[PDB]
RNA sequence: GGUAUGAGUAGCGAAAGAAGGGUGAGAAUCCCUUCCACCGAAUAUCUAAGGUUUCCUGAGGAAGGCUCGUCCGCUCAGGGUUAGUCGGGACCUAAGCCGAGGCCGAUAGGCGUAGGCGAUGGACAACAGGUAGAGAUUCCUGUACCAGUGCUAAUUGUUUAACCGAUGGGGUGACACAGAAGGAUAGGGAAUCGCACGAAUGGAAAUGUGCGUCCAAGCAGUGAGUGUGAGAAGUAGGCAAAUCCGCUUCUCGCGAAGCAUGAGCUGUGAUGGGGAACGGAAGUUCCUGAUUUCACGCUGUCAAGAAAAGCCUCUAGGAAGAGUAGUACUGCCCGUACCGCAAACCGACACAGGUAGAUGAGGAGAGAAUCCUAAGGUGAGCGAGAGAACUCUCGUUAAGGAACUCGGCAAAAUGACCCCGUAACUUCGGGAGAAGGGGUGCUCUAUUAGGGUGCAAGCCCGAGAGAGCCGCAGUGAAUAGGCCCAGGCGACUGUUUAGCAAAAACACAGGUCUCUGCAAAACCGUAAGGUGACGUAUAGGGGCUGACGCCUGCCCGG
């Protein structure tokens, strides 16, 4: 399925900035390729992607009063619409 | 030629080298050389067994031919060669089917010269027949122990064996070592002494040019603790307190034969050395 | 120069799962761990 | 476990700060400014390891920080790492490890073949700008390349063989060390040109001062050079085959062409980009010149210097689709923050220690030495006074000069370059920088004399002599051997008791004895399997001795 592969937006003053360079950032599976971040995209919003950028983020080590433990690890990918594409919203 | 160098250094005082006169290339056969690793002694358990080796110079094989299979085809010495692997040049030789092998060079055998192998093979120097073909009183070196095994009984700078006599289906060879055994007579010899014979008179002139051929240093057992060799300890220097200088395993180590008494091939021994 | 010379591919080739899992006496220690409930094995 | 005592004591961990301004409840300690000082073959810039969020922003000041603290590598929130081309994997193998069957073995297991895995090596396509709180060859702009894919169009095959082509053959891949001379370019200087200024305190509109003085991959040309005799027959080999390799013969033979390679250069790339001044000028010439590159190319040496894939080619095979051109699409996974000679790594510490590699400017200089500086970085997480004893680290010292002391221990002295001069002894190499003497600045006659570059202009290196000049002193600072005579021991360079012994000890080349005929002896292992050795008596193991020279006597009774 596409809605798996896609969490939810990346929504920071970072990814904001670059809502008008036509460059969409999400939390994606941790196992999708770009590849599959590329076609589930197209699947959900009806765009035309030029290319997916994809980093691995590694936990962060987190203490609340003795217990210590690491937030999730996360895969942000960064989709690039065509020119000619129509815009995701947020 | 033994070259002598000049005392320039005290390294250099004593220190002699072949001249490589007898070498005519420098450039392998790329095609007959194979990767060879130091061992420095070491088991397929990793153990050191055998004391006094590692760290030479990077060393490749070339792949010698020491059976002599080329019946009847001729072949002509291209060059003779160094061989880090071994005390004797080698020997490139084009045979007219364009096969080519590395011998043994023997004493005397020079670019263009055709050698021979087998039956009808002349008595000239690099030829190979078999013993039962080879005349008595020649000399003859790359002596094979089982027929088509290959020569291995005298591979060596300068060695030579004589063949005495035919008892039945075996040959008197005289060893280098002096030592006359029966050799099977269908086991094939090369004709004449093997070449570099100046070897043996090479000094290596400075503890390093050991280190250069793989050689690392012996301790003496008299300098070790009483724990290391049994020739250990004592305050100051001290005699072999033994009744016979030992081996660093035990085992006396000054005229006791090693040989094991119960050897099958003593039946072939008709002299020993 | 300290004891500790530390390497990551060091550390696991000697010391780590599979490392101990190829041995019966590796295979010792990973038991003797989890019968002591250790947190971490390897 | 708690709490005393010692005690408001030791200590506060190498180092230069100052004032003004700000912030704030509060300031030696935070921020800004200016001056000052320190590193500069690093105390700078990268990169690997290792760490693992320490990075950025905002808020905080309990604890941590050897003081303080408004600050922080600390606490709390939010954030931040973008790749077909960079590094790793979807490629390759080395050591080593594993290892189907197998061999060995009370059990457990040990070994090992095919086959795998395994970089520290091999192969492999991207550059310059821009941008910025935190990434950038990754994002954006421009311009590329590599591998694919379709889609159009001709072109040529569509069963006698276009085309592909081995899991097989062959070539290449493919390698040490040292040395010397070159080409080139980085880099470094002058001038030139551009822009700005024209001056505090006596002088200078000028040989005046300051700042600048150009740019990719790719593509197309060239090109110092470096290597290399082409061609045709034949065919006991390369497990089959081969038009390929190898081999042989014959013709042509040459030093030149061709053919390989090849740093760099020119053009384009660029109507673009950058650039001294709210924005935009100049880009030239010369000298010098590599530790880079051509390139382990050449020459030489002996100690004789990975593999495999890849790439090229050969046939065995497979074959109707193949290539060429255009066009538009496609290109996965992992890493990417930050520290990184350090307060983030290893040292329990924000610890005078340790930590691989790339780059590493100028003057004088042989230099990466030295001193002072550039770019860049830093003022080191307690301070203010005081200027006692004593201790440590330093400077100087009358006269004397080893009288000190176990002992010149320590310190002093010597030190660079140039010229003269140089003993015994000797293995003829040495000893030797022996020892011992003398010199050294500045100015002028000096576009030097003469050299190097050079079509020339010019620009760089410039001796000796003479004349002068100044000081107590001219390698005016810093950095640069103390020397000699006679013995013992060990020939020598090496090695050693990590952390009280560096030696006369070990080793060593050489010597000699002895074992060892190859499934060698010896060694490891219960064995298999190994090392010895892919060696073979001129070799291998063990014992003793220890370069070299002269020698090594008598004794085989134990
Ligand atoms: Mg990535
Ligand atoms: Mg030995
Ligand atoms: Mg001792
Ligand atoms: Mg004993
Ligand atoms: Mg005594
Ligand atoms: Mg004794
Ligand atoms: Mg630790
Ligand atoms: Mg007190
Ligand atoms: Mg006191
Ligand atoms: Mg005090
Ligand atoms: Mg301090
Ligand atoms: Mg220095
Ligand atoms: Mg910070
Ligand atoms: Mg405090
Ligand atoms: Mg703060
Ligand atoms: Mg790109
Ligand atoms: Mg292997
Ligand atoms: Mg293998
Ligand atoms: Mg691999
Ligand atoms: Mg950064
Ligand atoms: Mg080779
Ligand atoms: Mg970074
Ligand atoms: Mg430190
Ligand atoms: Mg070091
Ligand atoms: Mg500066
Ligand atoms: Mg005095
Ligand atoms: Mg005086
Ligand atoms: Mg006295
Ligand atoms: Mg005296
Ligand atoms: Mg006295
Ligand atoms: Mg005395
Ligand atoms: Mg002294
Ligand atoms: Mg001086
Ligand atoms: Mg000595
Ligand atoms: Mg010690
Ligand atoms: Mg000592
Ligand atoms: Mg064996
Ligand atoms: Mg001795
Ligand atoms: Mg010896």
């Amino acid at each position: 399925d596409a809605r798996d592969i896609i969490k939810r937006p990346v929504v920071t003053e970072e990814s904001t900035s670059i809502l008008d360079d036509k460059k969409y950032t999400f939390e994606v599976d941790t196992r999708a390729t770009k590849t599959q971040v590329k076609y589930a995209v197209e699947e959900i919003f009806d765009v035309k992607v030029a290319k997916v950028n994809v980093m691995n983020y590694k936990g962060k080590l987190k203490r609340m009063g003795r217990y210590a433990g690491y937030t999730n690890k996360r895969r942000k990918a960064i989709v690039t619409v065509t020119a000619d594409s129509k815009e995701i919203q947020f | 030629a033994i070259k002598k160098y000049k005392p320039t250094t005290n390294g250099r005082r004593h220190m002699t080298s072949s001249d490589f006169a007898e070498i005519t290339t420098s450039t392998p056969e790329k095609s007959l050389l194979r990767p060879l690793k130091k061992k420095a002694g070491r088991n397929n358990q990793g153990k050191l067994t055998v004391r006094h080796h590692g760290g030479g110079h990077k060393r490749q094989y070339r792949v010698i031919d020491f059976k002599r299979n080329k019946d009847g085809i001729p072949g002509r010495v291209a060059t003779i060669e160094y061989d880090p692997n071994r005390s004797a040049n080698i020997a490139l030789i084009n045979y007219a089917d364009g096969e080519k092998r590395y011998i043994i060079a023997a004493k005397g055998l020079e670019v263009g010269q055709t050698i021979y192998s087998g039956a009808e093979a002349d008595i000239k120097v690099g030829n190979a027949l078999e013993l039962k073909d080879i005349p008595v009183g020649t000399v003859i070196h790359n002596i094979e122990m089982k027929p088509g095994k290959g020569g291995q009984l005298v591979r060596s700078a300068g060695t030579s064996a004589q063949v005495l006599g035919k008892e039945g289906k075996y040959v008197l060879i005289r060893l280098n070592s002096g030592e006359v055994r029966m050799i099977l007579a269908t086991c094939r010899a090369t004709i004449g002494q093997v070449g570099n014979e100046q070897h043996e008179l090479i000094n290596i002139g400075k503890a390093g040019r050991s280190r250069w051929m793989g050689k690392r240093p012996t301790v003496r057992g008299s300098v070790m603790n009483p724990n290391d060799h049994p020739h250990g300890g004592g305050e100051g220097k001290a005699p072999i307190g033994r009744k016979s200088p030992m081996s660093p395993w035990g085992k006396p180590t000054l005229g006791y034969k090693t040989r094991k008494k119960n050897n099958n091939s003593d039946k072939f021994i008709v002299r020993r050395r | 120069k300290r004891t500790y010379q530390p390497s990551k591919r060091k550390r696991k080739k000697v010391h780590g799962f599979r490392t101990r899992m190829s041995t019966k006496n590796g295979r010792r220690v990973l038991a003797s761990r989890r019968r002591k409930g250790r947190k971490v094995l390897s």
